[PDB]
């Protein structure tokens, strides 16, 4: 068991009497399915299992799944939350939306052929940036591993010409690259004396159906902490609050705020929370206003965050020509993302919230995309501009928010 | 449980120009009698609680129409929720803007503002509620459809629909429309996942009724690019590996139901309506409670309201109604057309498939066939209409001056063909 | 108050939509309900207040569906009933109140048992080895051939209605008690009537004049009846006996959605068509012969009696 | 006589008992005193002798090619036919009487009239008879496409994946005559199949009929129905 | 076997008796005198209306049970005389509630003789006179008095242990009569949408709830349970529903108030009802 306690002045990002989460870790390969079960076989096959309820948003959100990898009745030192997006666009377009996400990409190839999926992950990874290159096709012949591993080789030059120095080609494998991950990847630099920011990815309820009037835990939230350390007590602010729109015009933001009951993790977690893991939240908020994935989308600050909740961003519209790596054999004008149209859905991934918005006005460099709901990261982050090219959300480009449409209920 | 229901009283199709310009497409007469109050009879008529009507572009006319009515009344059994928004303009913004109001508890009606039927669809809903208690919230949209023949004049070329379901469970495995499609071409992963049994059908009219579980709205508020139903469920049949949400589908072949969408559905609904296709939504039965529209039905279906003062000569055969007030000249002859209240007819007229609302007047040796002449209209003598000819709100129609067959005329220069005059010319 | 309001208006609609609830002797006793309901709860000092407010309100039950003139003619025998109560006791507030009540009570003692007695009377109407002709469905005619074959035996020619075959049912039930039941269409009734020897049948609503409202496709029989010389029965209760003249008043027919002669699938020729349904058809007095109420049988040229016992020829117009 | 008909012999008397003659008992079990049976020479152009000795009443033998198809062997009885066509083949182990196909074939007065039974996709009109649509899945480069005249005119088609094809066929005299005068054709069950089901897609025009059975199924060139020969054939040639 | 339904064989004159028809004569009605061991009586054709009536079965109705006032009565010549016409709807009422108690009294002891076996009616007619028109004659009311006497008997038996019967007679009565007559059990089921969308909305959720919970009397717990997220449910499995159901409505507007107090809405999703 931990032996983690609430007396803590300055941690850090390596620090042992945690033991939670540590650092976090990319996933973007050709896996097809395949990555939830190397992250199974490396970590656990229920050992994430906290609060479920029913999938909403399967391909817009990402799942963290904790590791404590162990070395030498064995000691833990770091842990590592491998980051699994279904869709490697989504996890590019989190990726390149800011600071402090995906600090080490695992590489996830096939040791079986040198088809597309690989190119367009070597694409998202250099798009994102630490590689990790993992192939994942075990138990073949010699010989042709050997020429699988030739093919690789080469595609490892072509990403050493961009960025990709890693070498890695059941359980013995997974364990190597598991020393090779705790030895490779350095610890990246996170900023704990800042305010907690707790960006929501997925809520739950903790409430079961016939619970005692007594016995009611309600608002039992669920994200990611960008930047400092969220502890137990604190009262958390909620940036988008619940957005009304009982006024007959403008939907006004009221934001709620709710004292944080616990800091509950998928184990036994403390009352100090830190960055680079789901971070599970359990304040004193209600069950209906904190419903099954309600609640997404809203930043959940603890000093009172400068980000207001902006309805209309102005960004810089700066799109690709062809997608990222993206090219089949027929490519007959696939490969081809369009001007930014009048009344055209995108979704925006500030970060790690990802809204939706019409293109309302465009003028040659500066798009004005009036968002659904209300959005609260920055005045000038990096926001990434997608767009649905055949039943998946694939990113067509990125910009700078140049300004904002802001509005602050209470 | 209870029924919910809502309403969207705002197409946001750019179809009804320039007649949407001055009165909603949801506020126009059928038989001196609103669309919004069609829907509403129809919806008291299904067994429906409470209902949510969503209204954008002029809702304050659409709001002062239907407070008035008998739905707004505290003896009304079906309660209804004015809300009132100009920021949305789509029915999956509708729906987003319901599931983040939270309105709806289970199993939810889901209508247009413009749809006329008469269909009691409590089998329906039942066989909803018991595909949604086995199958434990697998089935989430049962769409309706009526048995029709493709040859009918009600559904059009621009709104004809084929589907592809199976035949034991009805569920819904394909829908397309064929706007500009001489060829048809249904996927292949339909065979490979039901191998039972699956049928292509075109004999299916739309009616929009398609009732629902709350699981669309929360569909919606995840996918925003789906922008309206019909690529809504062409994006969730072609997603079937990620959130299935198989939709099922009911078929009516003794009562009716159907929408607008054009002039066409219009002229066929007006047709239906007046020939008693949606009985019990009868304009003599008056169903919304109103003086000015009591009326009494003689043989041929022919509608005479009060205070006519009939000529002499004047023949009515087939299909016409007369609102209270209309004023009726000698030797008429009118067949399958509406008159609205308060009308003034000439001498030696005819009337031929024509829809004349409220306020007109009508001079003597006009001809007018296949026609759409709306509020408080004027109509001067010697002068010879073709089909499909609109006029909208008081245009004036000079003497000796004939109009080609396509030819919309009304106040406004750009939306319309032209704008007229005492004189024509110009 | 609001009850009132609520029940009148729920009554008002549900005439208006369709036909609730299914039987007569339901809508005539849930009339009734209504109006001691509206009687109990309202005050009046004078006896014309309360005959003009049930004037009002049964403007309004025959505006909601004029074909059934059950709730009208029920309103007028209520009316008759104040007008009488008025009479014997002008010649009274709260002892007129409960006359009015006892007087609905045992009109409602009345109402439970006519088909008892038009079962009853059923035996001195039918032989045995009989040839019976119905059309439509009614539970009247039902209960007269069933208790008819508790002790006869004879045969039943039960012909469907065209429109909808509200026969079937009706034929299904009667073979159940085993009257050897023939089924067949509309288009052979003169073409059994060679071989009929009694035609026995319901209605919906007896005119004054003697004449009669009923299913389409009974004036036909009666004709072909007339033509034969077959004695023609209907078996009617007292609430249907209505003083509204044919030719009149209008909306005589009640004209239904054509989708059950012609249905929608038809094709492009429904738009250059005319159809029509008329549900009820009118059958004047000199092809009836006889009617059966609860209170025993009666010659056409008697009903304007049953009229002088039941209603007021003040109340007509209502 | 109204009909003539032809047994087909492509790449034979694997099992019980031969597989020839259970053909031949279902035509002499009903009439057709005329019985013209073709030999195979793909495989092995020896097939008639062991053909040749069996104990029907009427049996004509014919030698063949080695390399020819279906359509190649109606060109070949072209001028010794002179009335209608009703095809058969040696693995068609058949239980259901087929006097049925045969009142299709005469009373809608059709052109052509086969029966399946429970990778070809057929779609049937919903009375269940008039067949509109069949396609395999191997020689089309789509999925499947429809016009909009056959959904005009018929507006509702039922489709069924699991059918097989008993080889129970009955042609009219001027298909064969277009089948002499057009020579392309090799496969007449990939030929007469889809040239007249396109060719239905016209009034005046021609008939397509179909059974579907619930009885019993036929049999493959293969081994994967030759297990299911003998025990459908140890339970139902009893009775036979 | 039967026997009356009260110590006396006729009734009185002006009582109100519950008869049903069993023949129609053209001086009158045959009825049977159902609390009276169905001894024959009469309606006579003239005492049917106050309204000229044309034939005795347009309101007869054999079969049908109907409240009739004794007129005249010859205990003599056995001539039981009743009319319908003198009876009014407040007294038909009083006499359908009198005849349910008095056949549910009947049904009792008919009960209690089967259990004892006593086939003989003379016997039964003893256990008749010992249990229940003992009562009738103490308290000077027929079919109240026994009905009132049972149903405190049902409570409390001490009322019981005074009939000298038997030993296991007076037990088999009051097996019966706590069989019977004492089926207290009603559960007031209610819905209630209380929540707040504010600081502390969970905390004042739960003040709310407590504060309803407090208000739940003695032998009505009201129990309250989450079936859903905005809205709750509040039970009370009690007797004396029209009690209960007032408790359960001073505890939903207790519950309104706990919540308005605390800036939180409180809506009623579904009023005080019996399951
Ligand atoms: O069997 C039936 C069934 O009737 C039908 C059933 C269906 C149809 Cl579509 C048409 C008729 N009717 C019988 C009823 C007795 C009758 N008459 C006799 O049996 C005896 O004939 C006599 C004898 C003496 C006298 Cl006084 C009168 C008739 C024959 C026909």
């Amino acid at each position: 068991l931990t032996t983690l306690d609430v007396t803590k002045l300055t941690p850090l990002s390596h620090e042992v009497i945690s033991r939670q989460a540590t650092i976090n870790i990319g996933t973007i390969g050709h896996v097809a399915h395949g990555k939830s079960t190397v992250v199974k076989a490396i970590s656990g096959v229920h050992t994430v299992r906290f609060k479920n309820e029913l999938e909403r948003n399967i391909t817009i959100k990402l799942g963290y799944a904790n590791a404590k990898i162990y070395k030498l009745n064995f000691k833990l030192v770091r842990h590592v939350s491998f980051v699994d997006c279904p869709g490697h666009d989504i996890l590019m377009a989190t990726m390149l939306n800011g600071a402090a996400v995906m600090d080490a990409a695992l590489l996830l190839i096939a040791g079986n052929e040198s088809c597309p999926q690989p190119q367009t992950s070597e694409h998202l990874a250099a798009i994102e940036i630490h590689i990790l290159i993992l192939q994942n096709k075990i138990d073949l012949v010699k010989e042709s591993q050997a020429k699988e591993q030739y093919e690789q080789i080469l595609a490892f030059v072509q990403g050493t010409v961009a960025e990709g120095a890693p070498i890695i080609p059941l359980k013995y494998n997974i364990e190597v690259v598991c020393e090779y991950i705790v030895k490779k990847i350095p610890v990246p630099p996170r900023d704990f004396t800042s305010e907690p920011r707790l960006i929501v990815i997925r809520s739950f309820d903790v409430n079961k159906p016939g619970c005692e009037v007594d016995d009611l835990k309600g608002g039992v939230a669920g994200g990611s902490i960008l930047k400092g350390v969220l502890k137990v007590g604190q009262e958390i602010e909620v940036r988008p609050g619940i957005v009304s729109k009982a006024s007959e015009g403008k939907l006004m933001c009221k934001p709620k705020f709710s004292k944080i009951v616990s800091l509950f993790a998928e184990h036994n977690d403390l009352q100090y929370a830190a960055p680079g893991g789901l971070i599970g939240v359990g304040t004193k908020i209600d069950p209906t206003l904190c419903r099954a994935d309600r609640m997404v989308g809203q930043v959940l600050g603890a000093v009172g965050a400068l980000p207001e909740i902006f309805t209309e961003l102005e960004i810089s519209y700066f799109l690709l020509r062809r997608l990222l790596g993206v090219r089949t054999e027929g490519d007959k004008k696939a490969a081809k993302v369009q001007k930014l149209s009048k009344n055209e859905v995108l979704m925006v991934n500030i970060g790690s919230l990802s809204t939706g918005g019409r293109v309302s006005a465009v003028k040659a460099d500066l798009g004005k995309i009036v968002l659904t709901n209300p959005v609260c990261t920055e005045v000038g982050e990096k926001i990434a501009l997608s767009r649905r090219v055949e039943k998946h959300w694939r990113l067509i480009g990125w910009g700078q928010i140049r300004r904002g449409v802001t509005i602050k209920p209470t | 449980p209870p029924l919910q229901a809502v309403l969207v009283a705002d197409s946001f199709d750019r179809r009804f120009f320039p007649i949407s310009k001055d009165q909603p497409r949801v506020l126009l007469p059928l038989a001196n009698v609103a669309l919004i109050d069609y829907t509403l009879e129809f919806l008291t008529a299904t067994g429906v609680q409470e209902t949510f009507v969503f209204c954008c572009w002029k809702a304050a006319q659409i709001k002062e129409h239907l407070l008035k009515s008998k739905w707004c009344r505290p003896t009304s059994l079906n309660v209804v929720r004015i809300i009132t928004s100009e920021l949305y303009r789509s029915l999956g913004d509708v729906l987003r803007d319901v599931d983040a109001k939270a309105l709806v508890r289970s199993d939810f009606l889901l209508v247009y503002g413009d749809v006329i039927s008469n269909i009691n669809i409590t089998r329906a809903l039942e066989e909803h509620r018991l595909r949604r208690k086995l199958e434990k919230n697998v089935s989430v949209m049962t769409m309706i459809f009526k048995e029709s023949s493709p040859s009918h004049p009600t559904r059009c070329h621009e709104d004809n629909v084929v589907v592809a379901v199976d035949s034991t469970t009805n569920r819904v495995l394909h829908f397309q429309k064929t706007q500009g499609l001489r060829r048809f071409a249904f996927p292949l992963s339909l065979f490979q996942g039901s191998s039972d049994g699956v049928e292509v059908r075109y004999d299916l009219l739309d009616c929009h009724i398609s009732i629902c579980s709350p699981q669309v709205a929360q569909l919606f508020t995840d996918n925003f690019d789906y922008q309206t139903r019909d690529d809504f469920v062409r994006g969730l049949l072609v997603n079937e590996e990620i959130l299935g949400n198989q939709i099922h589908m009911h078929v009516t072949a003794k009562e009716y139901g159907a929408r607008v969408s054009n002039l066409h559905m219009y002229s066929a609904v007006c047709a239906d309506v007046i020939r008693r296709w949606v009985y019990p939504l009868t304009p003599e039965a008056n169903f919304t409670d109103s003086t000015t529209q009591s009326c009494t039905h003689s043989r041929h279906n022919i509608y005479r309201g009060p205070e006519v003062s009939l000529g002499h000569g004047s023949i009515l055969e087939e299909n016409v109604l007369l609102g209270s007030g209309t004023v009726i000249g000698s030797n008429c002859f009118i067949t399958n057309s509406v008159i609205g209240p308060g009308c003034h007819i000439g001498d030696n007229v005819v009337l031929d498939q024509t829809y004349l609302w409220q306020g007109v007047r009508v001079a003597a040796g006009a001809q007018i066939h296949q026609s759409l002449l709306c509020d408080n209209a004027e109509v001067k003598e010697r002068v010879t209409l073709k089909p499909r000819s609109v006029l909208t709100s008081q245009v004036v129609v000079g003497p000796n001056i004939t109009l080609p067959e396509g030819s919309v005329i009304s106040l406004h220069p750009p939306d319309a063909e032209e704008d007229e005059d005492d004189g024509e010319f110009s | 108050g609001s009850e009132l309001s609520e029940r009148i208006e729920s009554f008002v609609e549900t005439l208006k939509r369709g036909g609730g609830p299914r039987s007569s002797e339901e809508m005539a006793r849930e009339t009734l309900g209504l109006l001691r309901q509206i009687i109990t709860d309202h005050r009046w000092s004078n006896a014309g207040e309360l005959m003009e407010l049930i004037r009002r309100e049964g403007r309004r039950m025959t505006a909601a569906q004029p074909s059934e003139t059950t709730v009208g003619n029920m309103v007028r025998r209520v009316l008759k009933i104040i007008r009488e109560e008025y009479g014997r006791l002008h010649g009274h507030y709260a002892q007129l109140q409960s006359n009015i009540i006892e007087a609905i009570n045992e009109l409602l003692v009345e109402l439970e048992g006519t088909m008892e007695n038009i079962a009853a009377q059923a035996l001195e109407h039918i032989h045995s080895n009989e040839v019976i002709m119905t059309i439509g469905f009614s539970r009247t005619v039902e209960a007269f051939l069933k208790e008819a074959a508790r002790k006869r035996k004879f045969h039943v020619i039960v012909a469907e209605c065209a429109p909808f075959c509200q026969g079937h049912e009706m034929a299904v039930n009667l073979s159940k008690a085993g009257i050897e039941t023939t089924v067949m269409t509309d288009a052979a009734i003169f073409a059994v009537m060679s071989r009929v020897n009694k035609v026995i049948i319901g209605t919906k609503t007896i005119l004054a004049n003697g004449a009669l409202r009923a299913v389409t496709g009974t004036h036909t029989l009666a004709l072909a009846a007339k033509h034969h010389s077959t004695p023609l029965i209907v078996c009617a209760p007292m609430f249907k006996l209505s003083p509204q003249f044919p030719n009149e008043e209008d909306s005589f027919h009640k004209f239904v959605a054509p989708e059950e002669v012609l249905p929608f699938t038809e094709g492009d020729i429904l738009e250059k068509v005319s159809v029509h349904c008329p549900v009820f058809d009118y059958v004047p007095p000199e092809l009836i012969t006889l009617f059966i109420s609860n209170i025993g049988g009666n010659a056409p040229s008697y009903i304007y009696r049953l009229m002088s016992e039941l209603y007021h020829p003040d109340d007509h117009v209502l | 006589m109204e009909f003539q008909a032809v047994v087909m012999a492509v790449g034979l008397p694997v099992g019980n008992k031969p597989l020839i003659w259970y053909p031949l008992n279902l035509l002499e079990r009903v009439g057709f005193e005329e019985v013209i049976v073709v030999t195979t020479r793909d495989v092995q152009k020896a097939l008639c002798a062991e053909f040749k000795m069996k104990m029907k009443p009427d049996i004509v033998c014919i030698p063949d090619d080695a390399d020819m198809g279906t359509a190649d062997s109606l060109r070949y009885i072209y001028p010794k036919l002179k009335t209608d066509v009703l095809v058969l083949s040696c693995d068609l182990i058949t239980d259901v009487a087929l006097h049925e196909v045969v009142d299709l074939f005469r009373a809608y007065d059709a052109s052509l009239a086969m029966l399946m039974r429970k990778r070809d996709f057929i779609g049937v009109d919903s009375t269940g008879k008039r067949l509109l649509f069949m396609a395999n899945e191997a020689d089309l480069d789509e999925e499947l496409v429809i016009k909009g005249s056959i959904l005009q005119k018929h507006p509702r088609i039922r489709f069924h994946t699991g059918l097989v094809d008993a080889h129970l066929y009955c042609l009219k005299k001027y298909i064969v005559d277009f089948l002499m005068e057009n020579g392309s054709i090799t496969s007449i069950r990939s030929e007469l199949i889809p040239y007249l089901v396109r060719k239905q897609f016209s009034l005046k025009s021609l008939d397509i009929y179909s059974f579907i059975k619930e009885a019993n199924t036929l049999n493959l060139a293969p081994y994967d129905a030759c297990w299911n020969a003998c025990r459908g054939d140890r339970w139902e040639d009893l009775s036979r | 076997l039967s026997c009356r339904f009260y110590q006396h064989k006729f009734p009185e004159v002006e009582d109100v008796v519950m008869v049903n028809v069993r023949s129609i004569a053209e001086m009158g009605a045959y009825v049977s005198l159902l609390e009276y061991n169905n001894i024959e009586g009469m309606i006579l054709l003239s005492e049917l209306s106050r309204r000229r009536i044309r034939s005795i079965n347009k309101l007869i109705r054999i079969g049908r049970n109907e409240c009739v006032v004794v007129i005249r009565v010859d205990k003599e010549k056995g001539y039981i005389d009743l009319s319908k016409r003198r009876v009014s709807p407040e007294e038909a009422i009083k006499c359908e509630d009198k005849f349910t108690k008095s056949k549910t009294v009947y049904s009792i002891l008919r009960h209690v003789a089967e259990v004892l076996e006593y086939t003989k009616d003379e016997q039964l007619e003893s256990l008749f006179q010992r249990t229940a028109w003992v009562f009738d004659d103490k308290y000077k009311r027929p079919g109240y008095g026994a009905y009132d006497a049972f149903k405190h008997a049902v409570s409390d038996p001490s009322i019981l242990d005074s009939l000298d019967l038997n030993e296991d007679e007076r037990e088999v009565l009051i097996n019966n009569i706590n069989r019977r007559l004492t089926p207290q059990a009603v559960k007031i089921r209610a819905d209630i949408e209380v929540a707040c969308y504010g600081y502390e909305g969970i905390d004042a959720v739960k003040e709310a709830l407590r504060a309803g919970l407090n208000c739940s009397t003695e032998n009505m717990p009201i129990k309250i349970n989450l079936i859903a997220p905005p809205r709750y449910v509040m039970t009370t499995t009690t007797l004396e529903r029209t009690e209960g159901l007032s408790v359960l409505s001073q505890a939903m507007a207790v519950i309104k108030e706990k919540i308005e107090e605390k800036r939180g809405v409180f809506n009623v999703q579904m009023e005080p009802k019996v399951v």
